[PDB]
């Protein structure tokens, strides 16, 4: 929960009813009701599970709410399914092909649900005393352990001997030991030990002695990505690649041998497949090979629903030579189905720039918001949008609580938009550098 | 113990081979410690007791 | 004595309590609206609410917007973090362009963190150990001029004492929270053991044993994600030499941003940390790639992206790694609805003047006044930094034939010798082998 | 000390300029480019008064004119434990630095960092060496007689002295320096005693001297960055030094140059041919010389309104005009005959080669009509045939025969312009057959 | 008998006392004047005076400039280090192209160093461990030290060792009745193999038998060393040959090539100089020659125009043969041999004149003689006027075709049958060419 308000942090989910009906305002969504419609007819092909590797374009002009859909179906999916959010520009590696970096990015956005019990004995040791028999080949011991209320005594195997003496325990630290499992941690001495020693050390932490029962049982749901299977079968500690991201183009046998186990899982009953979206944000900057790998990786079975967003006209598709549309080659929009968000009127522009004042805690007047909901129609709309939150700051240092028309007057005049800064270029164009590398610092001849 | 030097009752960093007197600096060393009379070492020794 | 280069005349935006720009305050002259503009993104800043915040300020060049860059810097304070930028800089051999960009943002996202550093000092008087071959418990018995102090230690604190070999009458350096242990070296008491000895020798320290310190620790999102992220271990405290394996940079991924985040956010609610937004400068924006550019929009939107501030002398300019794609400066159109635009306007003859001289008053340069309007006469018919770059070799020149004043023919001499670069290239049209 | 005995600039011990600023017609190896060496020695006190940071300055002219003459001799002229880093255009092209980086690194080996510590030294010859050990050795005594000329004494020796005497063999007779703290032992040599040779020190034994530290900021920045080591000051694998060690480096020297700790030395750095670089590291240097910690740079080029790396359009001096208008522009001039003769006779009297009258004006008319350089690279070539028919001073035939012998361009150009079909042109046609 | 390849019937420039060039010396035929600049460059290298001189070989194709560069290696001596190199050599996937040219330009400066050398060599006799009072302390080694029984001829000794000196003994192998070599400057053992005072036909490992050293145990010997700055560098830079961690771990790792720092090549200057000042050193610079030199783009272009200023440069040796060819990595400029004219400038310049139709026949003759082949009067002309028709190069390697020929029918020498033969069987570039015109399919 580190969150500040960001570009829209205002929508929570899409606005839809039982029938896939979208409400004209709810969950932070205004109007496009088809985009909507058909948003919701995706989430529900990813929550049912059991259609794979579909391509779904959301296409429009700029700041018309494509993203704002794909936040909306990503808010609406809820936890524990896999949704990886990248950019076009991200596959883009030094480390990694541009293939490798697809097939990773899919490979994130599926993974599998598992279920384990847990026996957790957490509670801090009273003593634990060392047995060296005369033999030495085999070990017994006594664990006192305790909670805040009570205390138990649990005989120990010759594992859980040599066990604990790797990560020491010193009498009076707290442990947490589950019962099938066997796994040992250490979480650290417990604070009624913190004033025995006079200086603590490097590797250890002060915790708290744990309170009520000393036997609990939880039942914990794991959901792991196949990319995080990949990156630990493909070394000896492969965690730390999982972390830093160096797993350098793990080779398609154990991808398979991954697969091959996953189904056996999944057959078997140990685990469940649970689908995900992969949304690549400005598919546009992607290569022709990007494309081709895109086409054929679909047809896999362990293959997430792909949401991709544009906003290009006919423009040229990278590393080729030629324009097409949306800048994705024909065969690409062949194997998709293209969701088309429509531009605003003045009604929902008013709605969004109001929720998005609610949002931002600001207060506007009536005529402030009919100010800002003119800019927004005669410019764009992410422009009143900022010009609403510096109109806010303004206002506070005009000791005023509430935005008025002068404050958005002000940010207006501080402020410029696109035409206005283009306008002002193009009648002094010669004191900027322009495309020739030319300019006139001086101001007088 | 700290050692000090024998003529003037300075930090005696440096001590003669020879008549095993502890000197200051340089100067000390050659102004009085090197050229002294036989039986003066025995009896500047003998403040300290290392005769 | 003092070094300026450049700046440093910039002492702040120069406002008063309303946010109005005077005309001359803070060693700013003149630019007014970009000044108030530049107010409100400041207490945009601080008011530590809004993320992903992006503002651009344009205009010719040498008009005034990385010194307006700078004015926000130093009204921010330096707590705010500040993470100035280059736009070539984001080009990396090692890694990507979109992974440095994320670890520059990231760079601008800091946390305060209040410790307490406590530290025992002295000369070892004691050192006792209890076993039960597992030492149980450590008595160490510290030594200074205003006393003792024994304390009892753990066997790792001993561990790291056999590491340092620390015998008695060692003076050493014990952190109680830390466990850090820095031996000094040996007491002048057993400094007449030896007449020649390989050990050193430190006097008694004549301050207390046990010593408290509040401290504040002011750390970045970036720096405990490099720390969480080393890719072939960690690192001891002393280490003089490196790992023989070459650590390069990784492109490190979201999963260990995202639980760093929940750590930052679990350290926040118990409130120890405190969370600091600041800004990341990126100047020089024009000649950032169309890839950078576009992992620019997704990056804007996230929910810890700090206020990004740029900086563009172009006006309409090709975008860098496309090919018709014709822009205001060098800026593409899907970006430039995302910030606000703030002009930054050329100087007059008056402005000008002014500048030339407050940089001559912060450089201890006494100037006369038919120079001064000679050097105005310069900057407006050359450049204002042509100007403001020849007050050194008139100041030497000075100097040099023993006076503390600008005469007329010191500034002629010195544009007679230094020349800018419209005489240089009127020498490079009129020549014929290469100038 | 760094001994290399013929070089092109070697004849230039800095700039030849009085105490009044102004240069002299010929002193210090260097005549001629007098508005030129003036402009440089007002950059060298620029540098010498170390209150001015970031200041661009081109050095631009004709090739062979007076450009990298005038670097060397502020780099003779500044004196040393000042920094004075030499890099060209085409050497920040790495494989494992970015630009940025490299430009970065040659930046900040040019500020240094003044720091005076004290020191105990034990430097003296050893008269008797007497350690007494026992079965297992454990436990050992020592004695060493040590003196200087002025003084003798004895010495006990512990266990750890004892061990680093052993190590490092010392014998009777040995001249060594013994630092107490580190328990470093330095064999100078042995003293004079017939029955490699190192004069016996005279004074005291247990000195206190100072010793000065000029420690570039780059230098830190490795020692600091955890990754890598102090060795890669060595192997050069410095690796993208992250700008939070830059950050913690110079708070870090702005806290020890207020307490008195330390002193800034600011020094300069030299890009020669700066039109090699491209336009993100022109940027670069464009928004680095406005930094606290940044040097005096000179850049030196000899392109004219030449296309900018990097770019598609042309620019004066291969630079675009946001880097010239934070440059100071030196220019530099051609030579007369006078300039070239003088040169020509200092090049000469340099390389040990004796010149005639004769031979001297006909190496100026070459060099007046040719190049300079031309001229330069002749003496050498012709002393060598001037002992090849044993003579010692080189006359005017030799000259002429190392003129016939070794083409200019000009020469050689119209003899490949006369032979273009004995060559390869650009479409890679070439004719190998003498016939037809 | 032997091997020759397209070179080795040049033996030297072939000059007199004088510096004249003969006509026919040292397998030269002509090329008077280009000869006579060669030598006249030799004799500045052996002055071992000068930095950075440059000469450039501009002349057609099969005109003799890597002949006069291996003349000008092979005039100099196997003492004076000569560095051939081709221009697309300098760019490297490991290191930048800046740092190989720098490489190579301080491989081409060596140094003779007189070197002593403190050795402990004889028979192990005893190995007796002693033992640590506390091995599992976590700090220290598990021994204290090693006693070392040495016995050479005339002498014995023996030697308590140092852990660090036991872990270089262990690790080659030393047991006891070994004949080892210790040497103390970088405490390196050598196992020179199993003492032969003992059985020597029982051993399973084919181990070399060694008698014993004659002299003392410990010796001190001067070796005389030739190695080069670059070797200097590539040791500092990449340390092994101590006993430390460091040391041991740099020989295990994948060898890089690094961008070696302007401070360590200073430093080493500044070791080699104190070097030559005690007189253990002498420096002799060499040659550097870099065929094909077109093939340089504009960035090695300008560092070599900066390197040429150094003052430890070597004398470098190009070579070219194009007329107007606009050099790479730029796009306008038209420079002649493909080298820009700031490097055109502290050139000098040696032009490499085509042959005669004489001096193609008695270079054919001369390489015939060189090849062992008996060729007759008509047939070498033959090959003469077949060598003047398409190139030289041709004629040349048309001779081991006859030669096979010849072989093949039983006789010796060399026909005007043979000669035809090999012209109807193996085609030249323009015959080719003039198939590759008259095709339908691309041939
Ligand atoms: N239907 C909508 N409901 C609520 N907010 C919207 C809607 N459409 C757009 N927005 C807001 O407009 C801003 C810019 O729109 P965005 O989704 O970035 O456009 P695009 O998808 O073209 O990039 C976002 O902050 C988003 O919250
Ligand atoms: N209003 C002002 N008052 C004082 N100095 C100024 C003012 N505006 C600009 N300057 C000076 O002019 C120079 C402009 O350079 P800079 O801001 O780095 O480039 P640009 O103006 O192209 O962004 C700075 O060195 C700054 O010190
Ligand atoms: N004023 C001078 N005094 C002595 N030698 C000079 C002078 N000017 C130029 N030279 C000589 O001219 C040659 C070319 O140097 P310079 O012109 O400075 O560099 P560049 O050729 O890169 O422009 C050098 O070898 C130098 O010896
Ligand atoms: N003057 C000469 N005398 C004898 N043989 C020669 C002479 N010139 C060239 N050759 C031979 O002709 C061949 C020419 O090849 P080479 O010299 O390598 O090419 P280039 O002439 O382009 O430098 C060489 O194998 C050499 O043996």
């Amino acid at each position: 929960s580190l969150s500040l308000i960001a570009a829209h942090s205002h929508i929570t989910g899409l606005g839809l009813d039982e029938n896939l009906q979208p409400r004209p305002t709810s969950e932070g969504m205004v109007g496009q009701l088809q985009a909507r419609r058909a948003a919701g007819v995706i989430l529900k092909m990813v929550q049912n599970g059991t259609i794979a590797g579909r391509a779904v374009l959301v296409a429009g002009p700029p700041s018309t709410g494509k993203t704002a859909l794909a936040m909306g179906v990503s808010q609406s999916l809820g936890k524990d399914v896999p949704f990886t959010a990248i950019a076009g520009s991200e596959i883009f590696s030094l480390e990694l092909s541009k293939t490798e970096a697809l097939t990773q990015a899919f490979r994130k956005s599926i993974g599998i649900k598992i279920k384990e019990e847990t026996e957790l004995i957490e509670g801090e040791v009273v003593e634990i005393q060392i047995d060296r028999s005369i033999t030495g080949g085999h070990k017994q011991g006594k664990l006192t352990i305790k909670t805040t209320d009570m205390e138990t005594i649990y005989e120990l195997g010759n594992k859980m001997i040599d066990g604990l003496t790797k990560e020491k325990v010193l009498a009076g630290d707290v442990i947490s030991i589950d019962k099938a499992s066997g796994k040992i941690t250490k979480l650290g001495r417990s604070f009624a030990r913190s004033r025995d020693y006079d200086a603590m050390g490097a590797d250890t932490r002060f915790v708290q002695c744990p309170e009520g029962e000393l036997q609990k049982r939880k039942t914990v749901v794991h959901t792991v990505s196949l990319h995080e299977i990949d990156v630990i079968n493909s070394r000896t500690q492969g965690f730390l690649a999982l972390f830093t991201g160096d797993t350098g183009e793990i080779r398609s046998e154990v991808r398979d041998q991954i697969n091959t186990k996953v189904a056996e899982w999944k057959e078997e009953g140990k685990a469940e497949i649970v689908p995900g979206v992969l949304f690549i944000d400005e598919v546009h900057m992607l290569d022709i090979e990007c494309f081709s790998f895109i086409n054929r990786a679909l047809e896999d079975e362990f293959a997430p629903i792909v949401m991709m967003a544009t906003n290009r006209g006919v423009s040229k598709t990278r590393g080729t030579n030629y324009k097409s549309p949306h800048g994705l080659p024909l065969d690409l929009l062949d194997r998709s189905i293209i969701i088309t968000t429509k531009s605003y009127n003045e009604q929902e522009i008013k709605t969004i720039l109001s929720i998005r004042a609610q949002e931002e805690e600001v207060e506007l007047s009536s005529d402030a918001l009919d100010l800002l909901t003119k800019t927004g129609v005669e410019t764009s709309l992410r422009y009143s949008s900022n010009l609403i939150s510096v109109a806010q700051q303004i206002a506070m240092k005009r000791k005023n609580n509430t935005v008025e028309v002068e404050d958005v007057k002000r940010a207006y005049l501080l402020f410029l938009d696109s035409a206005r800064s283009v306008k002002y270029v193009q009648e002094n164009e010669s004191q900027y550098i322009d495309d020739q590398g030319n300019v006139q610092i001086s101001i007088a001849k | 113990a700290k050692k000090y030097c024998d003529v003037t009752g300075l930090k005696g960093f440096y001590k003669s081979p020879t008549n095993n007197i502890r000197y200051h600096n340089a100067e000390i060393y050659q102004l009085i410690v090197k050229p002294m009379a036989p039986g003066v070492d025995q009896e500047y020794l003998k403040l300290r007791g290392a005769n | 004595v003092t070094r300026t280069a450049a700046h440093t005349h910039i002492k702040g935006l120069g406002l008063d309590e309303s946010g109005v720009a005077k005309r001359v305050e803070g060693g700013f002259v003149g630019q007014i609206e970009a000044r108030e503009a530049c107010g409100v993104i400041v207490d945009l800043i601080k008011a530590k609410k809004m993320s992903g915040r992006a503002i651009l300020l344009a205009g010719g060049p040498s008009t005034g917007k990385t010194a307006l860059a700078l004015a926000i810097s130093q009204e921010l304070g330096p707590k705010v973090p500040f993470c100035p930028l280059v736009g070539s800089e984001l080009y990396s051999v090692e890694v990507k362009k979109t992974e440095t960009l994320m670890e520059n943002f990231r760079r601008a996202i800091g946390l305060r963190i209040k410790e307490t550093k406590e530290v025992y000092e002295g000369e070892v008087t004691e050192l006792t150990p209890e076993d039960a071959k597992t030492i149980s418990h450590v008595i160490v018995g510290l030594k200074s001029a205003k006393g003792t102090k024994t304390l009892r230690l753990d066997p790792t604190i001993y561990e790291s004492i056999q590491r340092e070999k620390v015998s008695i009458g060692d003076v050493i350096y014990i952190e109680a929270n830390t466990g850090a242990v820095k031996r000094v070296g040996r007491s002048d008491a057993y400094a007449t053991e030896f007449d020649l000895e390989t050990e050193e020798y430190v006097p008694l320290p004549k301050g207390e044993v046990h010593k408290k310190k509040e401290i504040v620790q002011d750390v970045t999102l970036h720096d405990l994600d490099v720390a969480n992220a080393r890719p072939q271990g960690g690192q001891d405290v002393i280490s003089m030499m490196g790992q023989l394996l070459k650590p390069k940079k990784t492109e490190i991924t979201e999963k260990l941003r995202q639980e760093v985040n929940k750590v930052v956010a679990k350290y926040i609610d118990q409130g120890v940390a405190e969370l600091i937004p600041g800004v990341l400068f990126i100047d020089e924006v024009n000649m950032l790639d169309i890839e950078i550019f576009t992992y620019l929009n997704k990056a804007l939107e996230s929910n810890i992206a700090p206020v990004v501030v740029l900086a563009s002398n172009r006006g309409m300019t090709t975008v860098r790694g496309t090919e018709d794609v014709i822009s205001p400066h060098g800026v593409p159109p899907d970006l430039i609805d995302r910030l606000l635009i703030v002009r930054t306007l050329p100087y007059d003859k008056d402005e000008i003047r002014t500048i030339i001289e407050r940089r001559a008053t912060v450089e201890r340069l006494q100037v006369e006044s038919s120079a001064l309007d000679l050097l105005a006469t310069m900057g407006t018919e050359t450049s204002l930094r042509y100007a403001l770059q020849l007050l050194a070799p008139c100041g030497i020149l000075a100097q040099t034939s023993n006076r503390k004043e600008i005469v007329v023919n010191d500034v002629n001499e010195a544009k007679l010798l230094f020349l800018d670069a419209k005489r240089s290239t009127k020498i490079l049209e009129t020549s014929a082998n290469y100038l």
